[PDB]
This record gives C-alpha cells, structure tokens and sequence, in this order.
RNA sequence: UUGUGGUAGACGAGCGUUGUAUUGGAGUUGAAGUCAAAGCGUGAGCAUUGGUGGAUCCAAUACAAGUGAGAAUGCCGGCA
RNA sequence: UUCUCGCAGUCAGACAGUGGGGGAUAAGCUUCAUUGUCAAGAGGGGAAGAGCCCAGAUCAUUAAAUAAGGUCCCCAAAAUA
RNA sequence: GCGAAACAGUACCGUGAGGGAAAGGUGAAAAGAACCCAGAGAUGGGAGUGAAAUAGAUUCUGAAACCAUAUGCCUACAACGUGUCAGAGCACAUUAAUGUGUGAUGGCGUGCGUUUUGAAGUAUGAGCCGGCGAGUUAUGAUAGCAAGCGUUAGUUAACCA
C-alpha cells in the first residue's frame, strides 16, 4: 500500500495543525521562590510545607 | 443632457463632461471633432440617424491597452504558435453638443 | 569554443513563471508547471474573449425584456415595433442602459405605437 | 535594539523544536524561561540555555530595560544535514539522514517592534521609485 | 472599448409577498415563484448578487395536478444505504406533506449554483393559512 | 569521444530486471563522466581557396581605392636614412605630419634596415615589402606612404 | 483586389549565445553575475531604477561554431 | 490539375449517407465503389460524442443581420388561430 | 579539460585479473578576533583589527527546488485539472499607468510530451529544482544562388620561398 499522488505541502500542514502542544499546570512553590509543575515537588525539597528530599 | 452617439461601430450613451474611450480616429491632440452620426440627443429621435444635430468633442490621448498575450496551442500536436496585441484607444471627452 | 548558457535559460524560465502568478500550489514555483497553467489560461483567455461579447448580449437582452414585461409587451414584438416600422438603429446595449436613468426609456416604448 | 542571540547545528530536527518554538514565541520574559525549562523535551533545555544567553545579551552589551524584554521571534530553520548509510534485508543499503537546526531567538523592547520594519521595506520602495523618477530627467 | 456595463452591487432591496395557492397548478406556480425569487423581474438584474424578493406560500395543500398525476406520478428520495429508495406517490404526499412538494418543485428550477442554496431559503411555504412571518408587513399579489 | 575517454566495457547495470534506464556503458555521451559526442577536431581544415586572377583583380581594386584617397604620401628611401636606430625622431616624424593615432604603413622594396630597426616597438606601424603586404595589410592601414619606385613595379603587376 | 486554421513536410525572413577582426565607448563616482519592481516590442527578446557584489564590460559590421532544452523508467548534485 | 528540375512526407486509416460481395441484409465486423467529415478543424445544434447537421477561427471590440437548431424555469428568445 | 588543478590510480569494491570516484578561491597583509557577558564547553552577543566582520576560518559571487516568520486580503453548507471573463467589498500608491494587492459571488472550463484512425484517459514518461545531454567533420558527386575569368577558354595539385 503506497501513496498514488505526491501528498502536497498544504495536506501534510492541515495534519499537522494538531500536532501542536501544550503548557503544563505551573504553580508557585511555598516557603521558597520557583515556578514547579502543579502536584509535584519543586527543587527546593518541599511539598507544601514537609521534607521529602534534600536541598537539591 | 445626454445624448447617444455612433463612434466606430459602437454606441455611447454620454452626458455632458464625460470621457469616453472609442477607437483610433487620427485626429492630433487637443483638436475639437464633430462626431457627425448621432441619435437621441433629447427627447428626439432620428429615425435612422439624426440629422444635423451635432456633438463636439476634444481627444485626450492616444494610449495602448493592455498587452493581450495570446497563443493557441493545437494539444499535444506540435503547435506552440504565440502572438501579441495592444488595441489602440483614443480618449476623449466631450465639451457641447450642437442642437 | 564550448557554450554554457546559463543566462538565457533562466531568463525564459523567469519569464514564464512571472507570466503566472498568485496560482494555487507550487504552479508559481515549478516552471515546468507554470507553463502548462500559462498555456491553459491563454486559452481559457482566448475563448472568454469571444464567450464575454456572446454573453453580454444576452443579459442586456433579459434586462430589456424584465423592463418590458413591466410596460404590458414581450421584447420579441419590441423588435419589429423598432424594425418593420419607426425604424431605428439603436444598440441593445443602450436599449437596456437608458432603463437605469428611466422617463427617457419610456419614450422610446410609447413612440413605437405609432 | 534586537539583540538577538543564535546557534549553530543543534543535534535535533527542526520539526521537533519548532514545536516548542511555538510553545515560546509571542510571551514575556519571565514567564517563558520556567515554562521551557519545564517541558518534558529534548528542545527544552537547548533552547533554554540560548535563551538565557539571550538575556544576558540584551541585558549588558545592547542596554535595554530588562524586565520589559520579551520574546519576539523564534524560529528552527533547517542546518546542514549528514547523510549517513544503513545496512538494510537482502542488501539494499538506504540511507538515512540527520538533521539540524540552526536555531535564533530575537527579543524586542517596545511592544509594537513590527510597523518599523515595514516602515524601512517602504522606505527602500521609496528610494527605488524616487531614483526612478529621477531617472526621468533625461531632457 | 465601451462605456463599462452598470452592475447595481450590494443594494440589494428585497420586500416579502404572499400568495395563496387556490387553485395553481403546481409547474406553473413553482416557474413565478422561481423567477421572483431570483429578482428575474427586476429592471437592474445583476446577475451574481441575489437581487430577489422574499415569499411566503398559503395553503399548499389545495395546489392541484392536473390529469390522474396524483396516482401515478412518484417522487423518489434516495438515503446512500441499499434500498433506501423512499417512493411516495402524488395523492399520497399531498396529504401528509404537501409544503415539500412544493419546496422541491421550486428548489429544481433553480439553477445549480451556489446562491441556489441561498434563494431557495428565501420561500417560506406553508400547509395552512395561518402563518407566523406577518411581522415582516408582506405584501400580496394573485397568481405568481 | 566516447570510444576514447579512458571507459568500461562492463555494462554498470543488467540489462533489465532492475529499474533504472538502460544505460549500456558508463562513458556515455549523455553521463557525467561523458565522452563528447561530435566536438570539434585537429583536423579541421579551415582554408579556402580564391583564383589568382580574382585575387589580383582584388588587390588591383584595393589599390585603386587607397592610392588615390589623399593619405598615401609618397615617401623616398632618403628619408629612410638620416634617421638612426631611434625611434624618438619617428614618432617626431609622425607627429610633425599629424598621423598619430593612425597606422600608418611602409611598403618598401629594399627593405632598409635603419627604417625596420626603429618603428619595431611602435604598434601602430609596421614596414613591409612590395611582395609581402596583403589586401588586408594594406585596407587595415588607414595611411600609408608608398615610396618612390614600387610604383613603376605595382604598375607592371598591375 | 484576393486572402491570412493546420500535423508530416517544402520555402522565406529573423532573435539570442561565446569567441575573433575593425572601429567607437563605459567602468572603485562601482562593470559583469543575482534579486525585486505596476517597462517596451508580432515573436524569439530587449531596456530602466534600487538593494547585493567588487573588476571587467557594452554598441555597429562581418566570421567562426562543443550555439538555444520538459520529457530519453536520461547522468550527476541538492531537496521534497 | 500540362511539362523540366531540387527536396520531401505517406503505403496501420476511422466513421456517416449510398450500391453491393463475405457474414445470419448480426456486429462500432470484414473488403470494394462513390460522395462528405475527422485524421491535419476550432465554433453553434445534438445533455455529454474526432467521423451526424449548419459552417472554415489574422487579432481586438461590453456593435448589427442571419444558418442548423430553438423560444414554461434551469437557458437567450412567441404569440395568435 | 587527461580518470587525476588537491598527498589519484589514492579512498573504495573485488580473493584475483580487474573496476574506480568526489573535492579549488577570506583578506592587501592574519592585522585569525586580546578583553567583557552568558554558557560546562563548543559557541553566540559585544569590543578590537580591518575600506568592508551580512569579508570570521561554514571563509569570493549565493539562484531555484525545499523549510520557516511576518505586513495586507480571503477561507470552516463545500462537489474544486484550481484557471479564465465578469465581479463587490477590503488595503495601499506605481517604470502614472483607463494603478496595484486579495477575491464573497456569476458564466465557462476533463494537463504536458509519446504513439495512435481515434488519449483526460482504466495506454505510456517525468517527484521537484539546477547543471550536462543528441544532424558534426574529412574527402567526393549532384542541384540552386552569387563572384572571377571568358570564346584555342578556366584552373592548379604535390613541392619550394
Ligand atoms: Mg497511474
Ligand atoms: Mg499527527
Ligand atoms: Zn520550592
């Protein structure tokens, strides 16, 4: 199974038009200055207010 | 007001102070031309054509229309004959009409 | 002497496809295609040329005959009214502008019952 | 007032940054450097660095304000490729490519930052049409 | 050249009209209201800017057909399933839905075209007469 | 040409199963590698052939033109002398009789050689003998001074 | 006044290319090559200005051809 | 359209009307004869068609009169008895 | 142009005979970019040299195919060999021109070369772009046109200078 007629240059952009991304949730961490991803832990060790890591 | 005047082979339907293009008439620029054929000029008609009425007008310029670019290709039988074309114009515009 | 010839051929390419511009997909880019859409254009040019003065005809005769159809006659009576009798030699080009500037039109419906 | 900032053949294929670029381009400062730092990407980080780079440059050598910068234009154009062979069934020998990008970033200052380019587009039509003009006094 | 050709353009002025079908037939029904709907009467017919007037018809269903056409002339409609051929006679249709019938009688007189779908919006026929558009004040006329 | 070029009688391909073109032998016209199909060769002739009479009539005509047409000065084989090996006087000569952006030309038949060693380094000029100037050496001239007696022996030649 | 569609084909008239020979000429105040533009011819084609580029080039008459490219499952290189 | 000379191209034809052979007065079949078209012919009619009918396109024109064919709407044009 | 302008019969293939490529140019002279910022660094942005750094070692010129980004216009009830003749609306101003850019909407509209009686063809070839790519030459004969010499005409070959 092969293509009979060269797929032109706009059909292979109008495919692509959902090709697109996405920004993940971005949340400010507490205690301490960053900008971590929603529900996980930042850099700075904590989650809220509680140690579940070291300094980095 | 208006009038209706045979210019070449084509009818025009002027007013005053009107430019119109027709075609070449060999007359110089800026000259006054007394387009003779003439038919409805108010509220007249001539039958076939009306008679000693008269409209006056001045010529603008001689320009050239458009290129008109065309070849004729018999298909896929050995004919890429190619020609070109610039209809000339005469621009004029009218000034009074005689009664 | 030997010959390359690189100008010529890139001038007539060139030419031929700035003769076709704003089409749809690579037809203004590829020459070899460009010229094929400027072949079928020029005819397509050459036939409406003719189709165009074919056509105006015909629709200064329907906006002559709506006009009439309005007064209590068909266009077909207008012609002999204009031809056989109260001759005239007016364009039906005219015939069908002066209902646009109407009361002058009307004239000429009323002078040919006579 | 540009202060732009690029690089040359990043090991990653256009198509697979320009994804991103997308993700990038348009916003402020502050807001773009967290969030391309924390896409899951191979772009991110490549493009992350340039940027950063990029404030740097704005900030000290050209002297703008800072804080009002904003990223302006990104794009991923296509770099050099390597054509490289690849042993195939019953010895067919095709060859694959790789690509690569030679990524820019350009960072303006005032918000506008567009008419101005097309007032210097109009200023060159300007001086071509008037040296055509004056190439009429030929009399 | 010539003095270029008049085309009125965007002035489109269009008033609704009644007409109560009586006693029509329905050929020569659907040709006037056709070519009023198209604006084909109008002394400035510019031929590509929907220049018609509106329509509304009244009492579809006492439309005749003439002859013994109401027992065996069919009108057909087609699903793209297998035998999806849905075959209505004349006298059958008039009764259950007569505003159809002269919806599709007037929607074949128009030309194939794109303001096709956009004229044939402009008919508003309907079964009764009672009818809900009389806040647009139509006018009436006999026989078109 | 193509059987000349350094080539392969191998056949690159097979002649068919395989999908490309034909192509028999790798130094073909049409390839890269190319042998030239026609060029041109060393063996080109190049001459043509005029009848010695027509030819003598070409001259004669020639010098109808140019002897009479006010810029062929006699001049005598003294002058020749009383010039030394110098040039500096030459071209004092040329500029003192207003012919310097001329070329002007020297048929002789002596063939003097105070005369021919000057006048080398001058592009312009250039001394011939009576036998040795052709019908273009003497139409390109433009100016030229003839001396005394080559005319009694251009007048026997006719 | 008679005409002026045209494949195979027959004849005539021309454009363009590179070089050569004669005159003429332009060029770091920017040549050629390149791009852009709403220029001019019956057609091959030919100008004008601006950006780039930085050293040869143009016009008139003849002569000489490795002289005109869309197709050959053409070759080579690049990219879809 | 007769003669002399230079240079060719063609030796796979198709269809319509007409008269026949073969075929089964079957074939858009085959092979002759004759008149036309296409091949090498655009346009209008035929709903769409190289071969049917009216015709022979130098280009431009937003002018007029006609041929075949047509005049309820698509689609230009008609009525009267 | 020798296959080979350069470390070419090399790289590479073949057990072996043998086959057999591609590729050049900064600048006037390295005066090859000290020093600062970012980055781990390569590198990039400044600075400096330089007439020119959009001459920066990727190194004369830089086209097209192809890929991106943007000013203006249009597009999500639409049967589209994509154009053409009409045609608003919208935005501008030019080799001053009955201007340009786009084109809601109407009428019309089955590519290019091949070979065929007849091809849009459910025949055939081309993915696109760029370059290379096919009636020549030697010696004769024939015919046309023109030139020279001409009514015991015309004309040289090899060879010599
Ligand atoms: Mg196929
Ligand atoms: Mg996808
Ligand atoms: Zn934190």
């Amino acid at each position: 199974a092969v293509q009979q007629r060269r797929s032109s240059k706009h059909r292979r952009d109008k495919r692509r038009s959902h090709d697109a991304l996405t920004a993940q949730a971005l949340s400010v961490c507490q205690k301490c200055g960053k900008k971590k991803l929603f529900h996980r832990v930042c850099s700075c060790g904590m989650y809220g207010d509680l140690r579940v890591k070291k300094a980095y | 007001m208006h009038a209706i005047v045979v210019c070449g082979s084509k009818q025009y339907l002027v007013h005053e102070n009107d430019t119109f293009f027709v075609e070449k008439l060999e007359a110089p620029v800026g000259k006054e031309i007394q387009l003779d054929k003439v038919l409805m000029l108010d509220e007249k008609i001539g039958a076939p054509y009306l008679e000693k009425a008269r409209v006056v007008c001045v010529v603008e310029k001689h320009g050239l229309q458009r290129k008109v670019n065309v070849i004729k290709h018999i298909s896929q039988k050995h004919h890429l004959k190619k020609y070109g074309h610039r209809q000339p114009y005469t621009k004029l515009k009218v000034v009074r009409f005689v009664h | 002497m030997r010959i390359k010839g690189g100008k010529q051929t890139r001038v007539r390419r060139k030419k031929w496809l700035k003769q076709a511009s704003g089409s749809f997909g690579t037809r203004h880019a590829s020459y070899k295609v460009a010229k094929q859409t400027v072949i079928q254009a020029a005819k397509y040019a050459y036939r409406d040329r003719r189709n165009k003065k074919r056509d105006f005809r015909s629709l200064w005769i329907l906006r002559l005959n709506a006009a009439l159809r309005e007064q209590g006659m068909t266009y077909s009576v207008f012609i002999n009214l204009l031809k056989k009798h109260n001759i005239e030699i007016n364009r039906k080009v005219l015939s069908e502008l002066a209902i646009k500037e109407p009361s002058k039109f009307n004239l000429i419906v009323q002078k040919v019952k006579s | 007032m540009i202060a732009f900032a690029k690089q040359f053949r990043v090991r990653i294929s256009p198509q697979k940054a320009r994804l991103v670029c997308q993700l990038i381009v348009g916003k402020k400062t502050a807001d773009a450097q967290n969030i391309l730092s924390n896409t899951p990407k191979k772009a991110a980080t490549l493009i992350a660095k340039l940027l950063n780079s990029a404030i740097a440059n704005a900030t000290n050598n050209h002297g703008m304000n800072g804080d009002a910068l904003y990223v302006f234009e990104c794009v991923a154009n296509q770099g050099p490729s390597m054509k490289r062979t690849i042993p195939r069934a019953k010895g067919s020998s095709n060859m694959i490519t790789k690509r690569s990008s030679n990524l820019v970033v350009k960072l303006s200052d005032n918000p506008n930052e567009r008419q101005e380019l097309i007032k210097q587009q109009k200023a060159l039509v300007k001086k071509r049409v008037e040296g055509q003009q004056k190439a009429k006094m030929a009399r | 050249k010539t003095s270029m050709l008049t085309k009125e353009q965007a002035n489109k002025r269009r008033q609704w009209y009644i007409v109560d079908a009586a006693g029509l037939v329905l050929g020569k029904l659907a040709v006037k209201a056709a070519d009023l709907i198209r604006g084909k009467n109008k002394v400035d017919f510019t031929p590509n800017q929907d220049c018609g007037d509106y329509l509304i018809i009244i009492n579809s269903d006492q439309v005749v057909l003439t002859g013994n056409k109401k027992e065996n002339e069919f009108w057909y409609h087609h699903s793209q399933y297998i035998g999806g051929i849905k075959k209505v006679s004349g006298r059958d249709m008039l009764k259950k839905q007569s505003d159809k019938l002269v919806y599709n009688a007037v929607k074949g007189m128009l030309p194939d075209n794109r303001l096709s779908r956009r004229w044939i919006t402009k008919v508003h026929v309907f079964k009764g007469d009672k009818h809900n558009m009389e806040a647009q004040k139509p006018t009436t006329l006999n026989w078109s | 040409t193509k059987g000349e070029v350094r080539g392969g009688g191998k056949k690159p391909y097979k002649q068919k199963h395989t999908g490309k073109a034909r192509q028999g032998s790798t130094r073909n016209p049409h390839f890269v590698g190319g042998g030239i199909v026609f060029g041109p060769k060393p063996n080109r002739n190049y001459s043509l052939k005029l009848n010695k009479k027509a030819h003598t009539a070409a001259l004669h005509t020639v010098w109808s033109e140019k002897l009479a047409s006010d810029n062929t000065h006699l001049v005598d084989q003294n002058l020749f002398n009383k010039t030394e090996g110098k040039t500096k006087v030459m071209m004092q000569f040329l500029k003192s009789a207003k012919l310097l952006d001329k070329n002007v030309l020297f048929v002789v038949n002596t063939l003097n050689t105070n005369l021919e060693q000057s006048t080398s380094n001058i592009k312009n000029v250039q001394v011939k003998h009576l036998d040795k100037v052709s019908v273009r050496d003497l139409m390109l001239a433009n100016a030229l001074l003839v001396e005394k007696e080559v005319l009694k022996a251009l007048e026997g030649k006719f």
